């Protein structure tokens, strides 16, 4: 399981740039890759998703008509074509592992990323900018502007942490699931438009920002950000 | 009086087509062609059988231009079934690992639609022409006068599949004569010749006299009153081999005759 | 020549033994029971994707997962609630005859005619299903296979022997001997220190999984025991064979207490499972159908009649909501 | 021999007695028993 | 319905197609099941589970070679069935009528036939011409027995091996014109440890098999 990506540099104001991720260590026919733009001052963005067959592809509100993605499996790698960029372009932006059945955990691995640099929607909401603070409970919450909560049952939460100089990781998905690697002083509970992120002890590597991120429809959204700080 | 065949028709149609889908346990790619000559069988009998016997009581007219169509239509779409059922016969006989390999759901759907594409063909013109000239269909009286239908359709109708229903037969009793020469194994490949040879010869006659009639009221004009009279009484023998194909190709394997015995 | 003499006493003392309880039957407690009438029981889902004849079938502990076997060489993960498939495993031999599901939902086990039981594991960081050891060491085919955790598993053969194993290091640790024919169902307790197996020599017999020896031996079948479930409480046996006859066993009383037959039946009997609270009694049979029985009457409550051939699989759901049934015409069906 | 022996020093009790444990058991869990529309979820 | 409802038909879509693909590929192979007795010669018929593979004329043959009563239900969809007896050893013919007996008459073999071959010739013709063992003290019947004269011998051949052969040939047959009402033919074959010839046997067989299966279907008989 490593995902590297290559590409990007210094362009000018309506040139064009092609990027490329390079997958190894999985069966990556089988999985479902998404971008995601990071820029300095906004948090995270949702770009563009193409499913495993190639079957279906969506596409971010701002980036239609100008951005194209491809898959090529039997080189395990991706491609995103980009034309006509734009000043609020420059970012980071990231390569992430999907995978839908029952069961699953589709935001399990993030890659590394790579620097570009230029010259209806469910509104999430956080609010706090930083809550100071080892050993002692930090609470953090979140709240959306719609139920995330389907009639299957299920309800469409997700939870990552970003810490400094590292990629996000994924802590909680659907809201009470503990991902795998993670340790069990993490927990979530929450019900209707208002969730909580519980730390039952902190020690010196639960530092960086929390997220928030909704899965009911597309786009996809994500929060401000907290930053917790010890 | 001979009404008692319009009946017959419809009660061995529905026979047929009930042996099928009740019954069960039927490969598709064999058994579902019977279900659409059975409904065309029984198409011609409530469409073109009860309106002929109105003309005969009168002896006159009232209808005519899509009755026709009509009957044109569906006489075709049953011959080229019969031929369609002959040429998979020696198919499945001659080569026969490869038929095996090939039966699918998607032979019977494409068959089914050649033969209903091809049968709609010939009968299209026959109320466009007649409606804009009554002479075409209205003589002295409803009969259809144009020879540029009678001497091109006609052979498309009947004589092709004549010629490939002939040849079809010559090739499948070669065949299976041949075979027999390498015991159960033998005596089960004669029952099948004998009955191949039922099916043509009653094909042969019951469509024969009809087409050779009509072909020589039209090029050998000769008393047409003579033509006429024959033609008047060669035309049910057509109507007849409509109720017979779903028995002939029916009352062989015992499965049919225990359904047929418990259900009726 | 003295030897003989012995057993033949033993057997005769038992056989006293045995009869002096006998102060009571099934059939005259249950007069003041009133029946369960007339159950009807209707498809809500259909399995298609096999192609060839369906063997074995198991059910996960949620409810919803399902595992099925198939002469094709696949082994097949169901979602029941959608019909949704979820995962395929090519197998390395396509005479399968046997599959087990793991209680905690990461392993597969399955075997057949090569002598071989194997573990496969479903939950993997490179998302693919890869085989995790290979169990060898019987002699004979290979006819069930049960999980007792993730490390220990129970099989069962033809060469008249059992085996209780350890999936660490694949080593046989306990040897299970005393049948005369090829064993054909294994059914483990809810407790985990029992388990049942019967044999084609109409036998069946007790075991103690953590000592070796054989508890207790029963009779009366005339002919090979097919299929063998296990009541809820722990105490009583069901079984099928060949005969078109059931019967049912107590393992305090040491002998039959009531038999399922019926004089229009004269098919082999498949597969045997219970209800969540017993009072159903669920049987495969060869005539295409399945019947529903009454285990406190002895007495026909439903049929279904879906298949159109031998019926080979039956399984119920751990919280008793459903059903799920297999044929040789490669079709699965749910039915509530 | 050795088999019969020890198969035959099984401390056994009355069939009416299974019976009714038997017949309680049933009796016991009949209200959780589903076979015997908002709650299907099939 | 939610995106991952929609993502998981998908890949359920997918899976099926993929079933879908591979079925293609199996039923383009012939399945076999050998049978036989110690000392009969199975494994040069065509020189847990033994297994090996062949081809004539572009189609392929899959052969299953088992190590009775239990195991025999999985072998219900095989073409036909390769039954092979010595022929030259009177003892064991007996045993061999009687293995012949419960393989035909089995209930799960009702629709399949059965290629019979009749293995070492040689060694009986050998053991007949030198006349140190007569057929007659193992079989009484054999002092009666007369050559048809519908009798096709090799040329060249002696009068006294045909007589043998076909009275073998014959007290296999009996069994299989007792019962059957037509559901499935033998086809008995003699050869030899030399011959290769015996894979068009197994051909012709296979192709007379589906030519009755045809025929049977289109209601022709
Ligand atoms: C309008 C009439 C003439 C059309 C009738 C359709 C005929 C041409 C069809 C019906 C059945 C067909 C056959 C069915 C099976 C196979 C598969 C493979 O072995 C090659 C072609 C072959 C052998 C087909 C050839 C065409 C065929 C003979
Ligand atoms: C005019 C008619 C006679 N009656 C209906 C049947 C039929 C079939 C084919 C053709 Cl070419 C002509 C005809």
């Amino acid at each position: 399981v490593q995902l590297v990506e290559s590409g990007g540099g210094l362009v000018q104001p309506g040139g064009s740039r092609k990027l490329s991720c390079s997958a190894s260590g999985f069966a990556f026919s089988s999985f479902g890759m998404h971008w995601v733009r990071q820029a300095p001052e906004k948090g995270l963005e949702w770009v563009a998703y193409i499913s495993s067959g190639s079957g279906t592809i969506y596409y971010a509100d701002t980036v239609k008509g100008r951005f194209t993605i491809s898959r090529d499996d039997p080189k395990n790698t991706l491609f995103l074509q980009m034309t006509s960029l734009r000043s609020e372009d420059t970012a980071m932006y990231y390569c992430v592992r999907s995978i839908y059945y029952y069961g699953s955990s589709p935001f399990d691995f993030w890659g590394q990323g790579t620097t570009l640099t230029v010259s209806s929607d469910i509104v999430m909401t956080q609010a706090t900018s930083s809550v100071p603070v080892p050993g002692e409970s930090v609470s953090i919450s979140c709240r959306s502007s719609k139920s995330l909560l389907h009639s299957n049952g299920n309800t469409y939460l997700y939870w990552f942490l970003q810490r400094p100089g590292q990629s996000p990781q994924l802590l909680i998905y659907r809201m009470s699931n503990l991902a795998s690697g993670v340790p069990d002083r993490f927990s979530g509970s929450g019900s209707g438009t208002a969730f909580t992120l519980t730390i039952s002890r902190l020690e010196a590597e639960d530092v960086g920002v929390y997220y928030c991120m909704q899965h009911l429809e597309y786009p996809l959204t994500f929060g401000a950000g907290t930053k917790l700080e010890l | 009086s001979i009404v008692i065949i319009i009946i017959m028709t419809i009660g061995g149609n529905i026979l047929v087509i009930m042996a099928v889908s009740m019954e069960k346990k039927l490969h598709n790619a064999t058994n579902y062609f019977l279900m659409s000559l059975a409904i065309a069988d029984m198409l011609v009998g409530l469409l073109v059988m009860p309106l002929s016997l109105l003309a005969i009581l009168y002896d006159y007219v009232w209808l005519c231009p899509v009755w026709i169509s009509l009957d044109v239509l569906f006489s075709t779409a049953s011959i080229m079934h019969l031929c369609a059922i002959s040429l998979d016969r020696y198919v499945a006989v001659r080569s026969p690992v490869e038929h095996s390999r090939f039966n699918s759901r998607t032979k019977a759907i494409m068959k089914i639609a050649i033969v209903w594409a091809i049968s709609i063909g010939v009968s299209v013109p026959i109320p466009v022409i007649g409606l804009r000239d009554e002479e075409k269909v209205f003589v002295n009286t409803c009969v259809l006068n144009d020879p540029n239908f009678v001497l091109i359709g006609s052979f498309v109708a009947f004589f092709i599949p004549l010629t490939i229903m002939v040849i079809t037969y010559c090739l499948t009793i070669y065949v299976l004569r041949r075979q027999a020469l390498m015991m159960q194994a033998i005596n089960n490949e004669r029952k099948a010749s004998k009955v191949l040879g039922i099916v043509f010869f009653v094909f042969l006659i019951m469509w024969c006299p009809f087409f050779i009639t009509n072909i020589l009221s039209v090029l050998c004009e000769c008393n047409q009153k003579l033509m006429e009279k024959l033609l008047n009484v060669f035309v049910w023998i057509g109507y007849v081999c409509s109720g017979i194909n779903p028995l002939v190709y029916t009352l062989f394997n015992k499965i049919y005759r225990r359904a047929f015995s418990n259900y009726l | 020549d003295q030897l003989r003499q012995e057993a033949e006493q033993l057997k005769n003392q038992i056989r006293d033994a045995r009869k002096a309880c006998a102060d009571a039957t099934l059939s005259q407690i249950t007069n003041n029971i009133d029946p369960v009438g007339r159950i009807q029981m209707r498809t809500r889902r259909t399995l298609r994707g096999h192609l060839a004849k369906i063997y074995a079938m198991h059910w996960g502990t949620d409810s919803r997962l399902l595992v099925s076997a198939s002469q094709d060489g696949k082994l097949i993960i169901w979602d029941s609630y959608t019909t949704n498939k979820v995962h395929a495993i090519p197998l390395r031999s396509s005479w399968v005859m046997t599959c087990a599901y793991a209680p905690s939902g990461n392993y597969v086990a399955c075997g057949g005619l090569d002598n071989i039981c194997s573990i496969y594991n479903l939950k993997t960081r490179e998302g693919n299903v890869r085989v995790s050891r290979e169990l060898a060491g019987h002699t004979g085919y290979l006819s069930c296979c049960r999980f007792l955790d993730d490390n220990q598993i129970v099989t069962s053969s033809g060469d008249t022997t059992c085996a209780l194993w350890d999936i660490e290091t694949g080593q046989q640790t306990t040897t299970f001997t005393g049948h005369t024919g090829d064993v054909m169902s294994l059914s483990l307790a809810p407790d985990t220190r029992l388990f049942v197996s019967g044999a084609c020599d109409a036998s069946a017999k007790l075991w103690d999984v953590r000592e070796g020896m054989c508890r207790q031996t029963f009779t009366g079948h005339e002919s090979d025991i097919n299929a063998i479930c296990f009541f809820p409480n722990g105490n009583a046996f069901a079984t099928g064979s060949d005969d078109a006859t059931c019967r049912l066993f107590d393992l305090r009383a040491d002998q039959e207490l009531m038999t399922y037959s019926h004089d229009n039946i004269i098919c082999g009997i498949t597969s045997v499972s219970f209800s969540k609270s017993g009072r159903l009694l669920l049987a495969g049979y060869d005539d295409f159908n399945c019947n529903v029985w009454d285990a406190l009457k002895a007495d026909r409550a439903g049929v279904l009649a879906g298949h159109d051939n031998r019926v080979s699989c039956l399984g119920v759901t751990d919280d008793g909501m459903a059903v799920a049934t297999g044929s040789w015409d490669s079709f699965l069906k749910i039915w509530n | 021999v050795e088999q019969l022996k020890m198969e035959a020093n099984i401390d056994r009790i009355k069939v009416s007695k299974a019976a009714a444990d038997l017949m309680a058991y049933c009796e016991a869990h009949a209200k959780e028993d589903p076979l015997l529309a908002s709650e299907n979820p099939f | 319905v939610s995106a991952e409802d929609k993502a998981a038909a998908e890949r359920s879509k997918m899976i099926d197609k993929n079933l879908r693909e591979d079925g293609e590929k199996a039923r383009r192979t012939l399945r076999l099941l050998l049978l036989g007795a110690d000392n009969s010669g199975k494994s040069t018929i065509v020189k847990g589970i033994f297994e090996t593979k062949f081809q004539v004329d572009k189609v392929n043959f899959h052969m299953f070679d088992v190590g009775r009563r239990k195991w025999i239900q999985c072998f219900n969809d095989v073409t036909a069935i390769i039954f092979v007896v010595d022929s030259s050893d009177y003892n064991r013919l007996q045993e061999a009528l009687n293995d012949f007996k419960s393989i035909w008459n089995n209930r799960w073999l009702r629709t399949i036939s059965v290629i019979l071959f009749l293995n070492k010739q040689d060694l009986l013709a050998e053991k007949v011409l030198a006349g140190k063992s007569k057929i007659e003290d193992y079989f009484p019947e054999f002092a009666r027995y007369t050559t048809p004269e519908d009798a096709t011998p090799e040329p060249g051949e002696d009068p006294r091996v045909t007589r043998a052969k076909y009275f073998i040939r014959k007290e296999f047959v009996d069994i299989s014109t007792a019962s059957g009402d037509g559901r499935h033919i033998c086809y008995p074959h003699f050869t030899c440890a030399v011959d290769t010839e015996n894979a068009r046997r197994i051909f012709n067989d296979c192709k007379d098999i589906i030519l009755q299966m045809n025929l049977r279907e289109y209601n022709l008989v």
